[PDB]
């Protein structure tokens, strides 16, 4: 799971 | 989405796995901004876009002076009423042999500094470094964390990059490593722990009681963390200044800072 805003 | 603190605190003397989810909210009557609006910049730059892979591999020392900057104004800081609702609460249920655990956006420690034992600091934490060559993780509060440092990091728009030659900027310790150290903080576009997620996993999948904290609820994957809960058919309750994209998922929501919300509600 990628850290995105 | 009640404003009841009453139906909330009868789902609370019943839960026995409150999961807490915070993110810079739960902080910011401790004199530590959010990124919202103004807090949100550092110089000419946004912080969404120096907490980047991108940024740091091309200019790790202007990243450095954002991220030492930060590890400093957070030296002076104390947890606040807020946190300490939490840490408390904790205790308590603790005893009782009950659980609350905190899964936290936040790098900032300020739980930890509460007092809070059951913590994920999914996105890492300030005060951690990470060798960028031996992988190796330590913990770090040297003040400054290097020399070449000290003075630097003014966030004001118009300071020059002190731009620290990379053999001068934080330097491994490990035995025949020397490598460039990094913040141990997730950047956007990088991977949360594996095994961080299982554990929240664990945690969403067995708790009766959520509450989110000071989230904007537009930072994937946590973002997704309480609306699971809620399809799950477990409450949850949302302590925030505003709205927020979630909001209509949620059982409650009680506007306003969560130092005068929290410590009513977790009593
Ligand atoms: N303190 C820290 O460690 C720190 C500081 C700044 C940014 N960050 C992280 C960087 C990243 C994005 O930051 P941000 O854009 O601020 O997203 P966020 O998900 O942390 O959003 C901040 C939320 O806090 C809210 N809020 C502000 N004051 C209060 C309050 N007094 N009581 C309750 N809620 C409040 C604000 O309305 C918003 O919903 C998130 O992972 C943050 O957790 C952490
Ligand atoms: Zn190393």
């Amino acid at each position: 799971a990628v850290k995105c805003a | 989405p009640s404003s009841s603190m009453a139906d909330f605190r009868k789902f609370f003397a019943k839960a026995k796995h409150i999961v807490i989810i915070s993110g810079a909210g739960v902080s910011a009557e401790s004199g530590v901004p959010t990124f919202r609006g103004a807090g949100g910049y550092w110089r000419k730059w946004q912080a969404q876009d120096l907490a980047t892979p991108l940024a740091f591999a091309h200019n790790p020392s202007r990243v450095w002076e954002f991220y030492h900057y930060r590890r400093e104004v957070m030296g002076s800081k104390e947890p606040n009423a807020g946190h300490r609702a939490i840490a408390e609460c904790e205790t308590r249920l603790g005893k009782q042999g009950r659980r609350v655990v905190v899964i936290t956006q936040n790098i900032d420690e300020l739980h930890r500094k509460a007092g809070t034992k059951n913590l994920l600091e999914i996105h890492g934490s300030l005060f951690k470094t990470r060798c960028t060559s031996c992988g190796v993780v330590a913990e770090n509060y040297k003040s400054p964390i290097c020399p070449a440092l000290s003075g630097k990091g003014a966030p004001e728009p118009g300071t020059q990059d002190a731009s620290i030659p990379v053999e001068k900027l934080p330097r491994c310790e490990e035995a025949g490593c020397g490598g460039l150290l990094r913040p141990h903080v997730v950047w956007f576009g990088e991977n949360l722990d594996p095994a961080i997620l299982e554990e929240v996993d664990r945690e969403l999948a067995h708790c009766d009681l959520c509450l989110v904290v000071g989230t904007s609820s537009v930072v994937y994957p946590a973002a997704m963390f309480a609306p699971q809960v809620a399809a799950r058919g477990v409450p949850v309750a949302e302590f925030n200044t505003e709205t927020t994209p979630a909001t209509n998922r949620f059982r409650f929501h009680f506007q306003g800072p969560c130092g005068t919300t929290l410590p009513e509600a977790l009593a």
